[PDB]
């Protein structure tokens, strides 16, 4: 129960040489469950 | 003799307490008392 | 009867700053795309920059990357160019104007084709020492 | 500390073939975006080819049309440039590198323009008799 809002903003976040410091996770090994954060950093257990 | 109730559920910690003098020469005496719900504390963490 | 009206300009060093303002008396903004040009003497009419109607994507020439920029204020209703690092071959008079739609690079289109309705006066910006 | 390893070049003869081999230490495949760059004394550096984050979509330059092939095994998260039919001019040194995102033609931008983020040190390839 809610609403989402969402705007461009290319012309504030862009830099021309391109903007770094955004991140997310790829990686991990559980699907979080809702309301949650994680910070942690850890490496990934690709293989054997 | 103090009695408290600790839950984490949604990220939201509450208190639940009761204050009563009685307790003669039992350390965990006979009765039957409802704790009295003090005081809320958003915060959003996990406990482990 | 829309008049379209710039303020700024003038004698600056080079090396310094300036911030142009075009200002919309009939229509308003946030919905036609604002684009600025600049005449030389003894040249043809080149584009500066421009901003499309909705939020509006900011697109410059190649001479001017970088260096210029271009916001619009939709409580004064005026469309502000910022001159920094000015150069000593842009000592010439600066055009505002508007076109009703998001004009600016929609496809195979780019704003250097001067066909735009509204039109202003224009105001000079020279750089000497 | 990511580090991008390249393996093969040296000396091969016209008309010949060769597999260059990028590996990265740190980051993944399948979610980056890998080109080469070659670069010869007397002349400013010039990209080869390219493959996108997902499945990818293989982008070549006008030179190197027909003749040159880029693939990717994410089962050794390697990439390999094969070079077949190789001309006098074509000597030169190769660098892989890595960029976020789908950078390799997306929207107006095309990835000529030298700024990823990660970098190699390259290896030679001379075409003599």
């Amino acid at each position: 129960t809610g609403c989402v809002i969402a705007w461009n903003s290319n012309k504030l976040d862009s830099k021309v040489g391109g903007n770094y410091n955004y991140r997310y996770r790829l990686f991990r090994k559980s699907n979080l469950k809702p309301f949650e954060r994680d910070i942690s950093t850890e490496i990934y257990q690709a293989g054997n | 003799l103090r009695e408290f109730v600790f839950k984490n559920i949604d990220g939201y910690f509450k208190i639940y307490s009761k204050h009563t003098p009685i307790n003669l020469g039992r350390d965990l005496p006979q009765g039957f008392s409802a704790l009295e719900p003090l005081v809320d504390l958003p915060i959003g963490i996990n406990i482990t | 009867q829309v008049q379209l009206q710039e303020s700024g300009g003038g004698l600056v060093q080079p090396g310094g700053s300036l911030r142009l303002s075009c200002t919309a008396s009939g229509i308003a903004l946030h919905t036609h795309a604002t684009g600025w040009f600049r005449q030389a003497p003894g040249k043809e009419r080149e584009g500066v920059s421009c901003i499309s109607s909705g939020d509006g994507t900011t697109y410059y020439e190649d001479s001017v990357e970088g260096r210029f920029t271009i916001s619009r204020d939709n409580a004064k209703n005026t469309v502000y160019l910022q001159m920094n690092s000015l150069k000593l071959e842009d000592t010439a008079v600066y055009y505002c104007a508007a076109d009703p739609g998001a004009v600016c690079h929609s496809g195979s289109y780019y704003y250097t084709d001067d066909d735009f309705y509204y039109r202003g006066q224009g105001t000079q910006v020279t750089v000497s020492s």
